[PDB]
């Protein structure tokens, strides 16, 4: 990654052991569960293209998402080739695969990482190796929301458990993930907790249903 | 085209 | 977090996987126990709002609770936006503007808008205000989470009263979040015959100490 | 905590995740045996009052134990308030100032780093201390009287048990020394006690333990 | 390794415990697995030859392929010499000399040389350049020990195709120690040995589907 | 300990949790085998007095032990005031006396100071030096067998036994025999070997 | 051990808990096996006299090893004083004994590492060490090559693993490994590969020789 | 009141 | 003597 030194310059540092290993561990450990995106995000804080690539390629298995993940760069990257065309100790232009970091060199990318002003070329592909796992994420998800019914002796709490890990995991819009809370979680809790909850009325919080039903 | 996981931020 | 550096500049440092796996592996572990407050709390010192977003945004299960902390961050905003309206208007050239509720939540607010405000002279503690919504929305879970009613918890014909009082504490401070007469009142009230005399014997205003010292 | 930087300044630096899991970890396995306070002390090296606060909140169990704590540490803040009474100008500490419960970060590193310092947070860390003596010393799982050597014991074993419960009870070094000169004799096995008062008091622990190998 | 100091000098630091340790234990549990060399080329970030070396002796087993390591070391050593040759004559010392293929490998070179070289202004990488001949040794033998071939990766009646192309990639990933493996013949080959019911599903989408359409067309 | 910080100063810094975690282990899983003492040495590299006493402090067991050791570090400070004998000038520095290098008498300020005087007054090494001596008494009486009690097993490989003779030298010393108490044959080969054989010459002998 | 600071100077620092740790632990789990001499090398560096005597002196087991490597660095102390006779605030000489620790104190060795020019008696004794271990990982060594035979059933990839790994223990010279390649490893596989291998002919390199029994 | 547990120092 | 066990490098 890039850091800051005690004289307020942004220079490389090199990837860290323990920072490598938690990556392959929460790869091991969680597969492609959602909160795996969020914990990529955090530990790529500050990445070159070249650290991003790293934590890609020590994956060992899920080789199916990761050859769809490289199929979303390679897309991403030609949308950049189309948007930013390129044409001696000068600082030349990122290209898409630039940015992926397989036509760069660490150098180059330090160089545009910390220009004034930067070409944020870690960042860049931050974003488009996210938008893969997102659609990984959600190819992965064993569940759909319309399945997910309270049982008849299901405690509340673990029904809406179940409800909101589908629904992260399935990435609807806001629009429709609000529909879904309006119409399908009131709607398939077991019908002592649907009388009670419907006895609330609308615009219940979540707290007070969940404190009804306990 | 998913929405994301980032409940949160 | 914004840290302090060795030459005592106030600079920008990434999250550090110790710090993640360590917020991750306590929410495994404890749940909503009360304990799991503090710990946030410090875990995310010196936190942007970013930070705190990454580490909620990390855990796996409880989403339920999550969404309730997710409602009560929106209506901490809500009521930021309303005490502390900004001027809506122009933007000014390299200068500071000032953060609505969804900019101290981190949602609409870069990095470098929360690095700015949290090192300007004076501060602007996003992290700080964020944090505290946080945390009250945590409480508000460790308050649902709670198992069992004070008014439950009595002591056994032969349990000692140590245990007694370790499961009466255990359980108040779950049930209000916090380990801050009627309470007294109950403890007595609620020990066993033997104990419940002795305790009475010692009349008001005797210590916890001198009450399982009696009881012993 | 506050530690040293590069100027020379005295800076607050947060505590960190090694220190508060090894604190959690010591509570969780060795509750109230006497040498979690020492533990307790070093883990808390430059702690300020918000510091010790997280180190004592992040306890889960042994309510009963805390809560106690926290009855001392009220006396304790009494105590100072009795004999310390209280624009752009640093006020005086009052008792739950010391305790962290009506004092800011920003405050207590105000005090901790001022010329001459305030040090708060080994005032806050004494009365803790003062606390967790007290509840070592009730939880004390046997008294000095009933720790006697078996018959198949041996002289070692015997005297760690004697030790350790002399430890955890806190008695005056007058009182532990007379315990020594005369339970440790009185209560080792009948053989052992024969060796024992043939080399006569004054021996020392190492020849009385050699003595009896 | 030669890091950048908190001053922005670049000097020389001890390899640490973590990094032997963690290279000794993905080789003890990976072998040569391909998703090994990421990991290498990443615990020896800013290696000198001697680092890069030290963690090749460190390894206990796998002696087989470590003398195999050492002739495509001695090749790639023998190609530097022939493109970078260094006039030979009397060596002035006390001064920096030119590296050799010998000396980019570690084994006529001291740590100082090594320093020296590295941190020259402008730098001449023998760190880097030792890491491009180890890898390329690393991968021959990634590729030696893969188990099997592509072709024998084919879709079992009931199994569900997203295992299947797991398989199929991880053994192309190894076959070629390499991932960008895609290519018209190697799509070709995955919906020929898919089963019939994906096969035909495959083939009523034509070509010029993605793998994540793939996939879903037959989830 | 007293560390040097990255700019050549000699500072104050807390024990670190590692530190702290790694002695209470040793302790645990060694008890006082011989080499927990170098151990002990070198987790205590720079410590004051404060911090070789909080190290003693944090062990849970063998508090037998542990009053055998302060008896020694007693014996050792009335020697250092024989040896080295003594209000207070305004400001000034005072000169220790036994109680105050082994921690009881003196403050973690006052350790500091003397420590990191000009000359030094080094009374972290000096307790360390009353500390290891103490333990060396320890580790000799935890000591399980003699050497007279290490003989050759009838089938015992010459190596198995070097190693229990040695291991147990070690800790009977703390505070020819080879030969004499090896089994038949092998003590055959090795007076047939003569004086002046290395160790390395006898195992290669009896392997 | 000695690490430069920021001012650009060479300054003592303690051995770390992590460094101490890690040779214990590799000590306990490899024995004497080769691979821990490069480890030692590795953890030792920058290494003092004094450093170099912890790490040797946290060993608990071994002890046959131990005293055969205090002979070792007794013996090369005695050549070092051969060679180097020693005859107010002035730096002495060091001496045999000066070098492995025993004779020294802390600050000397300091002294001597970090004068101008350096003497390095963390390098020369941990030498002497290396020389030691070398000759008990030689003696350590369970197999004789001669006795290193392909089983009937037994991989040549695995055969040879363990031909090289003996090899490797017995540490003979260049030219006598080259013949023990040249003769043995050929002489010693199992039937079938044998003929396949003495089908190839003379000079065949080490990955012809494995493709082909592969 | 109890003499503490700090047997050293 | 043993050559040593440095399969890599100086030696
Ligand atoms: O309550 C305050 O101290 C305050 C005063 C003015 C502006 C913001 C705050 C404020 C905080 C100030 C400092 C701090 O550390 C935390 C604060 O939290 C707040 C939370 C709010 O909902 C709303 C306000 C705050
Ligand atoms: O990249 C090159 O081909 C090159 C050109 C001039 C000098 C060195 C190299 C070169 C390398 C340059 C930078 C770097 O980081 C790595 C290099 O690796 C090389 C490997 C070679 O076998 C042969 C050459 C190189």
């Amino acid at each position: 990654p890039i850091v800051q030194n005690l004289q307020g310059q942004m220079v490389h540092q090199c990837i860290s052991p323990r920072t490598l290993n938690a990556w392959v561990k929460v790869v091991e450990e969680k597969a492609f569960s959602p909160e795996v995106i969020p914990m990529f995000s955090a530990l790529s804080c500050g990445a070159t293209p070249q650290d991003l690539n790293t934590m890609l390629n020590t994956v060992g298995g899920h080789q199916a998402a990761m050859q769809m993940l490289k199929e979303t760069i390679n897309e991403e990257a030609a949308e950049w080739d189309r948007l930013h065309p390129v044409h001696p100790g000068q600082m030349r232009e990122p290209r898409g695969s630039d940015i992926a970091g397989t036509t760069s060199t660490l150098q180059e990318q330090i160089g545009w990482m910390t220009h004034n002003p930067p070409i944020p070329v870690g960042e860049i592909y931050k974003r488009w190796i996210i938008l893969g796992l997102n659609k990984i994420v959600r190819m992965y998800s064993p569940t759909s929301i319309l399945d997910i019914r309270q049982g008849p002796k299901e405690p509340f709490r673990d029904y809406v458990d179940r409800f909101y890990k589908t629904l992260r995991a399935e990435q609807a819009s806001q629009e429709v993930k609000n529909a879904a809370t309006e119409t399908l979680l009131v709607q398939n809790a077991n019908p002592d907790c649907k009388t009670i909850l419907k006895a609330l009325g609308p615009g219940a919080t979540l707290e007070e249903m969940m404190t009804a039903c306990q | 085209s998913p929405s994301g996981v980032f409940t949160f931020g």
